[PDB]
């Protein structure tokens, strides 16, 4: 239900 | 910090919120 | 939050939500209290019972945030963390006695409008503010009712109880650690926090300095809303020697 947050916050 | 607990929308504006008062108004 | 209502933009600039990276999903409340370092519940990131026991990685912080659910572009601001600190003496075995964390940020966050930090307590304003009758104000993106979920940060203001009425309310043992607070059935307003509010703060606004203190940490109830149920908080005046010797050692 959580909008994708940007890929950098999960490297 | 020593600017801890001061809101830039609130506090920092001179602006209440509003049911601030409510808190106030308990502290009897 | 059950019977709150949607914040004002900017209204709780130290509301941190912690957010589980794999599946991702809310999993607890927080407050901002320095451009480092986050507050928690021990039981948002350490539960045995339920196989809780998170590490730094599992786990960012969000902080800035108002939506529930949107990434919050040009505004939240997403941390990772470097360290979690747990109180040693947390009991998770019996009465989540001592329910308190901390959570030091890997890179300082940037002030904002919408980010900026809350105070602690000093042990005057303590004793001055925490008396039964005296409202403070929780927050949080928990559910809006026991048995759904709020598209905007809910806000709710109660009432701090009388210790005996607490104590009467549960058959779990209640520590000096502990408070509770919310309106009896005679009083008919309503208000609690409910499932995902774990973590976050209740705050009182001094009458003395006009500043924002964080008294308690969302920490443990039975069931949300239930009458003649309560909400308990961390106290965390009572905790405050840790916060400040884990702050002096790690900070
Ligand atoms: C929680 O996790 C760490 C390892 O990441 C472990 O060493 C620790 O003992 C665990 N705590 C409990 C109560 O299981
Ligand atoms: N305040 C209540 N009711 N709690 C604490 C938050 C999780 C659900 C139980
Ligand atoms: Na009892
Ligand atoms: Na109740």
């Amino acid at each position: 239900d959580f909008e994708e947050i940007p890929e950098e916050y999960l490297q | 910090e020593a600017d801890c607990g001061l809101r830039p929308l609130f506090e920092k504006k001179s602006l209440e919120d509003k049911t601030e008062r409510e808190l106030l108004e308990s502290y009897i | 939050i059950v019977e709150g209502s949607d914040a004002e933009i900017g209204m709780s600039p130290w509301q941190v939500m912690l957010f589980r990276k794999s599946p991702q999903e809310l999993l607890c409340g927080a407050s901002l209290i320095s451009d480092r370092w986050v507050l928690t519940a021990a039981h948002c990131l350490l539960y045995p019972p339920w196989d809780k026991n998170f590490t730094e990685n599992d786990l960012l912080v969000r902080i800035g945030k108002h939506s529930r659910t949107r990434y919050e572009r040009n505004i939240e601001k997403i941390s990772m963390l470097e360290k979690i600190y747990i109180h040693p003496r947390y009991n998770w075995r019996e009465n989540l006695d001592r329910d308190i964390a901390l959570m030091k940020l890997k890179k300082p966050v940037a002030f904002s409008d919408y980010i900026h930090p809350v105070c602690l307590p000093d042990r005057e304003t303590a004793a001055s503010l925490l008396q039964a009758g005296y409202k403070g104000r929780v927050t949080g993106w928990g559910n809006l009712k026991e048995t759904g979920q709020p598209s905007v940060l809910q806000v709710v203001n109660l009432p701090i109880v009388e210790r005996p009425v607490c104590k009467d309310s549960t058959r779990i043992r209640i520590t000096d650690n502990m408070f509770c607070a919310g309106y009896k059935p005679d009083e008919g307003k309503r208000g609690d926090a409910c499932e995902g509010d774990s973590g976050g703060p209740f705050v009182m606004k001094s009458p003395f300095n006009n500043r924002w203190y964080q008294m308690g940490i969302v920490s443990w109830g039975e069931g949300c809303d239930r009458d003649g149920k309560y909400g308990f908080y961390t106290h965390v005046f009572r905790l405050k020697k840790w916060i400040q010797k884990v702050i002096d050692q790690f900070g």
